[PDB]
């Protein structure tokens, strides 16, 4: 996640360009959220 | 060609064209020529 | 062989085995009511018959990502993997579309998919994908 | 759906109307609320 | 970390203003992931000194 | 790409196969086809409308050229161009301060470069027409062409 936050944010401006393919690439993996943000049984940020 | 018709398709709106998306569409369609002219050559004879 | 085209009225179908058995279902949808798409059981059509008025998806358009992208800031074409379409319903009328209204529970992510009255923005729009590696 | 089907013939899927003999007669159910339970099947003809 | 990375790849302010819908969408997403009282509850979760 | 589809016509038998394929290629490209012949059919009855008299009683100035209404109208008048073709016309000209546009110019700037692929474009309709001959859907490309 720290190479991902280095990837994308840089010089106070986000790149677009890569943060869209890191989304897209996190969100057809949803098991890259640990047991919570899962599909079922995820709870929540709260409870986590 | 699909990719040719991607580039078109995305330079569809901006009726002028950049001098870079110039230089790509020439060398884009010297590599097309290229493969048209190695086409003609392998249907140049009546080869059936 | 068989390449579906434009213009080509089309039922979405798919499996669960749930107690070893095979649904081969499809869906459906009632537009006039709940405009929201249920799956509707396809076997033991010799037991019950299976009512296919509301199952059917007419591909009224076919087009390109970048063409599609094109014309929403705007006879019979072959669907390619990776193509958008346009479904609508037969007896309703109205474009296939993901509703924005997330109805799911289970999955928290999963806006639940129904019928729009009108086809408008790329939530009417949908594109096929290769499951098959081949 | 649409598979090897005809147009101007019958099809698969439609709705149509089987008028018995001349077509004043036509096969059709019932009357509304009938006393039938609407269960009956009969050739009406006129209106119907 | 996560959360950092979501927040941090979300899209530009002037994005935004344009009316970019691949944008729009990746907000959409990110608010679909995390809520806002997920993010206020911890904010006020208490933390011991 | 039409010398490609030449080579593909190659040593062909009337009513052959390829040359059947050819023209469904043409027919499900119709629309596209229409438009290409039709950019070349402009240009060509643009360079005889340059030649013809009644434009040159339509340009005024001794500069050798004629103004965007001046041509628009004549176009109009002479009707080798329908509206949307006029106004494409007016978009691909030169416009000038008078809006005198270089008609000679304008004419034989597209004369020369499309000469060789409208050669090519005609010898592909000829070889396949004289090998389909009875093909009504190459009857509209031919008298489009």
């Amino acid at each position: 996640l720290d190479f991902l936050r280095f990837a994308v944010f840089v010089n106070g401006e986000s790149v677009e360009e890569n943060a869209n393919v890191v989304v897209r690439l996190l969100i057809r993996k949803p098991e890259c959220f640990g047991p919570a943000l899962r599909g079922e049984g995820g709870s929540g940020l709260l409870a986590a | 060609q699909e990719s040719i018709s991607d580039f078109y398709w995305y330079y569809s709106g901006k009726d002028v064209i950049e001098e870079q998306g110039k230089r790509n569409f020439s060398k884009a369609m010297s590599v097309a020529k290229q493969v048209f002219n190695s086409l003609t050559e392998y249907i140049q004879g009546p080869c059936t | 062989v068989q390449f579906l085209r434009t213009d080509d009225e089309v039922v979405l179908q798919c499996s669960a085995t749930v107690l070893k058995e095979q649904l081969k279902l499809c869906l459906a949808a009632e537009g006039f009511g709940n405009r929201l798409c249920f799956l509707e059981p396809t076997s033991n059509a010799q037991n019950v018959p299976p009512d296919l008025a509301i199952c059917c998806f007419t591909l009224e358009q076919s087009l390109s990502v970048r063409a599609l992208q094109e014309m929403l800031a705007n006879g019979h074409r072959t669907l390619l993997y990776g193509h958008a379409i346009l479904l609508r319903h037969a007896h309703s009328r109205m474009y296939l579309s993901c509703l924005t209204t997330s109805r799911s529970m289970t999955d928290k992510l999963a806006f639940d998919v129904g019928l729009q009255e009108d086809a408008t923005g790329e939530a009417c729009w949908w594109t096929m994908h290769p499951a098959s590696k081949q | 759906i649409c598979s090897c089907c005809e147009e101007g013939y019958v099809t698969g899927g439609h709705v149509l109307r089987l008028f018995h003999g001349h077509m004043d007669e036509c096969l059709t159910i019932s009357a509304a609320d009938s006393d039938d339970q609407r269960r009956l099947v009969y050739y009406e003809g006129g209106a119907v | 970390a996560l959360i950092d990375l979501l927040g941090r790849c979300a899209p530009e302010m002037h994005l935004i203003q344009a009316g970019k819908g691949e944008a729009l969408r990746i907000r959409a997403i990110l608010r679909s992931l995390v809520p806002l009282d997920d993010l206020v509850g911890i904010i006020s979760l208490p933390l011991q000194i | 790409m039409v010398v490609m589809l030449l080579s593909l016509l190659e040593g062909n038998v009337v009513n052959g196969m390829i040359a059947r394929q050819m023209v469904d290629m043409l027919v499900e490209s119709s629309s596209n086809v229409e438009m290409i012949l039709k950019f070349f059919d402009m240009f060509l009855k643009l360079k005889d409308i340059v030649g013809s008299e009644a434009f040159q009683d339509y340009v005024t100035d001794p500069r050798g050229l004629i103004s965007k209404k001046d041509f628009q109208k004549a176009m109009d008048s002479q009707k080798q161009f329908t509206g949307p073709e006029i106004q494409f016309l007016l978009s691909c000209s030169e416009a000038d301060e008078n809006e005198m546009i270089n008609f000679e110019e304008f004419a034989n700037r597209f004369q020369e470069p499309a000469r060789d692929i409208g050669f090519n474009v005609a010898v592909l309709l000829t070889n396949l027409s004289e090998h389909v001959p009875h093909d009504p859907r190459l009857r509209n490309f031919l008298e489009l062409a």
